[PDB]
């Protein structure tokens, strides 16, 4: 989660 | 979003009504779970026949053959605790994660985002004449403390809420952006710290925006999921  | 610019936010989703129209935003927290705002729904037992969540496109109204577009029917809604201003939507199917569709992290229970933290809002809502209102727009906000927020808000902001700095230029999330994320980049992760909710006034110069503080409600979210 929480990677762009 | 007023005062922003076209951007990408791979955890932001569009809620679609029976007529296939965008009406609210949402946040992708699990492959089949979207966190959104309670004010997007007429009741906790709303007839959701024909409702979908669309993901993976910057456009509000994409061509239906669009390769990156995922469209998923809503299975059900689960209203959050009283005063949460939250709804969880379960999807009829698990979305597929890629470079355009990504989960955002949930915060630790009771965590307080420090003042000065930079966060992003995103949505396909109204721009009040500040941009193209048919693409995903994003804006960068700065967290302030609830104490500082409650000077202008005269003590109305609750422990279950969080605030960002009033902007001099009209900037913020208005109609059609409710339910989308306030995403904060901290400790090397994008974390869902708030959900966009209706405020008394929207994108008003020098007035701090107020969001529901997701860390207060993470025990419920995990339980439901």
């Amino acid at each position: 989660c929480g990677k762009r | 979003v007023v005062g922003g610019h076209p951007g990408n936010s791979p955890w932001t989703v569009s809620l679609r009504n029976r007529q296939g129209q965008h009406f609210c935003g949402g946040s992708l927290v699990k492959e089949q779970w979207i966190l959104t705002a309670r004010q997007c729904f007429s009741s906790c037992h709303m007839p959701l026949t024909g409702y979908e969540v669309w993901l993976g496109t910057l456009f509000q109204n994409p061509q239906h053959g669009e390769p990156s577009l995922q469209r998923v029917p809503v299975a059900k809604m689960v209203c959050g605790p009283s005063g949460s201003q939250l709804v969880l939507l379960k999807l009829e199917r698990s979305v597929t994660l890629n470079q355009r569709v990504a989960l955002i992290c949930l915060p630790p229970e009771w965590y307080v985002v420090p003042p000065g933290t930079k966060c992003e809002i995103a949505g396909w809502g109204e721009t009040k004449g500040t941009g193209n209102d048919t693409v995903l727009n994003v804006a960068l906000l700065n967290v302030i403390s609830n104490q500082e927020c409650n000077i202008k808000h005269r003590g109305r902001v609750r422990e279950s809420e969080m605030c960002t700095e009033g902007l001099l230029a009209p900037v913020g999330a208005c109609e059609g952006d409710y339910g989308g994320p306030l995403a904060c980049f901290t400790h090397n992760s994008w974390v869902l710290e708030g959900i966009i909710i209706p405020n008394r006034v929207c994108a008003r110069s020098r007035w701090p925006a107020v969001f529901t503080r997701v860390s207060v409600f993470v025990d419920w979210i995990h339980k439901v999921m």
